[PDB]
């Protein structure tokens, strides 16, 4: 899907 | 259900999220990507693939990746609405 898969762990 | 509530004992959350209105990716909301084994989120029943819908009443169904990250990071008693599909 699109691009630039960003992930953030909280 | 198709949408559920999770009561995290806010007071680390042990979860990872991916997506957003500008960075919408596959697990167009902000989706749970990972959940630590012993993390609070895992104890509270939060499942991978659940799309976070709201954080203590503040909707994230159409919120920037960082806007959602800040929501989960400032719930000020905590409740998270999710979309299990």
């Amino acid at each position: 899907t699109s691009r630039q898969a960003t992930e953030s762990t909280v | 259900g198709s949408v559920e509530e999770i009561r995290l004992p806010r007071a680390p959350l042990g979860l990872s999220i991916v997506g957003g209105s500008d960075h919408s990716s596959h697990p167009p909301g902000v989706f749970i990507s990972k959940v630590l084994p012993r993390g609070l989120a895992a104890r509270s029943g939060l499942r991978v693939g659940d799309r976070i819908l709201a954080v203590n009443g503040q909707d994230v169904r159409d919120a920037t990746h960082q806007e959602a990250v800040s929501a989960l990071l400032r719930p000020c008693e905590l409740s998270l609405l999710v979309r299990r599909d």
